């Protein structure tokens, strides 16, 4: 079963260099190329440019020639993407994938930033034959922050919002459940928010007021 | 470059119909051995893009063949028949003749279910934020359709204006609604000059205006 395994998520400096990487395994890594897409935050698709891994061969995109570098290690089966001069334009998602398009590597979340990493507050929804409860992730940086409900075992009926970013220049995000007001006092709910840039995990008790 | 044009952002379609998603190109897609380097590819929320037709009208390997691909050479069209609840997400053409590679635009594939009224729900700020001085009060507008939706807070029944901020989630694929939050945010000082929390929602499944309120303190 083959796997394109991206580096993960960045929060990297004005002006600076990010050098973002693509690990193949379940097939021959030189018989195929590698393509670089580049995705704005709710924006579409635009292609930065591929390499033979077998050569060292490149094409680019004139729109990244003067700011990516694309290389590839035989020896690791690796290819990486170097983006000079960063500014807040190059922050986005940027996939990998092999040529063609079939296999694809999960996307690693670049964001350029000044701004130091600060960890969120979590505070809980309590609940008022159904009834809605949930927690609020309040004034972290940078994103993502995910949520779970009672370490995996709750899924349905669970929507965790897309994160806002305030005037304070920190983001926010709820996430809620929807369950059986009869369950509201013999099942205990805990939202398990992860905040890796801090460090911060919290699982969060939510009981009825 | 060859520009993708697709000229649709969105198209709705109920459950079990079919639908068609149209692609153009600014040059021929054609190559003297005789395929056409057109693609379809779908994007799910969160997730890569995953191929679903490759040379313009080949269907990829596991993609199901309700997916077709056909095209002139400067006009495509994607069909899906049997839409389900699944399909949701955006559909994207991409020209793989000549570099640089280029992508449409995107077409989002909306299902139109049965509208939906909003069940609303309403949390004052909890305790433990209050203790650090802020106060978020939180509207709820869950599984909802369609999209629109307009929340308006009331202060002792006064309208509020420059204060609230909204989130709204991708539409959902087995249930086909959305859910949305919307969060007013208050000093603690200023918060507690005040009785009355409501939220008051608009939405083409309700007659008129529903309201859910709180008063501080219970």
């Amino acid at each position: 079963q083959v796997q394109l395994q991206q580096s993960g998520a960045e929060l990297v400096r004005p002006g600076t260099s990010v050098k973002v990487s693509c690990k193949a395994s379940g097939y021959a890594f030189t018989n195929y190329l590698i393509e670089w897409i580049k995705q704005r935050p709710g924006q579409g698709l635009e292609w930065i440019g591929v390499i033979n891994p077998g050569s060292g061969g490149t094409n680019y995109n004139e729109k990244f020639r003067v700011k990516a570098t694309l290389t590839a290690d035989k020896s690791s089966s690796t290819a990486y993407m170097q983006l000079s001069s960063l500014t807040s334009d190059d922050s986005a998602v940027y996939f990998c994938a092999r040529g063609g398009g079939y296999y694809w590597g999960q996307g690693t979340l670049v964001t350029v930033s000044a701004a130091s990493t600060k960890g969120p507050s979590v505070f809980p929804l309590a609940p008022s034959g159904t009834a809605a409860l949930g927690c609020l992730v309040k004034d972290y940086f940078p994103e993502p922050v995910t949520v779970s409900w009672n370490s995996g075992a709750l899924t349905s009926g669970v929507h965790t919002f897309p994160a806002v970013l305030q005037s304070s220049g920190l983001y926010s995000l709820s996430s809620v459940v929807t369950v059986p007001s009869s369950s509201l006092g013999t099942q205990t709910y805990i939202c398990n928010v992860n905040h890796k840039p801090s460090n911060t995990k919290v699982d969060k008790k939510v009981e009825p007021k | 470059d060859i520009v993708m044009t697709q000229a649709a952002p969105s198209v709705p379609v109920t459950p079990g119909e079919s639908v068609s998603i149209s692609c153009r190109s600014s040059k021929s897609l054609l190559h003297s051995n005789g395929n056409t380097y057109l693609f379809w590819f779908l994007q799910r929320p969160g997730q890569s893009p995953q191929v679903l037709i490759y040379r313009m009208s080949n269907l990829a390997s596991g993609v199901p063949d309700r997916f077709s691909g056909s095209g002139s050479g400067t006009a495509f069209t994607l069909r899906i028949s049997r839409v389900e609840a699944e399909d949701v997400g955006v559909y994207y053409c991409m020209q793989h003749l000549e570099y640089p590679y280029t992508f449409g635009s995107g077409t989002r594939l909306e299902i139109k279910r049965t509208v939906a009224a909003p069940s609303v729900f309403i949390f004052p700020p909890s305790d433990e934020q209050l203790k650090s001085g802020t106060a978020s009060v939180v509207c709820l507008l869950n599984n909802f359709y369609p999209r629109e939706a307009k929340v308006q807070w009331k202060v002792d029944n006064a309208l509020q204006s420059g204060n609230s901020q909204e989130s709204v989630t991708e539409q959902d694929s087995k249930d086909s609604t959305y859910s949305l939050s919307s969060t007013l945010t208050l000093s603690k000082a200023d918060y507690e000059k005040h009785k009355v929390y409501a939220c008051e929602v608009t939405h083409q499944g309700l007659s008129s205006p529903v309201t859910k309120s709180f008063n501080r303190g219970e």
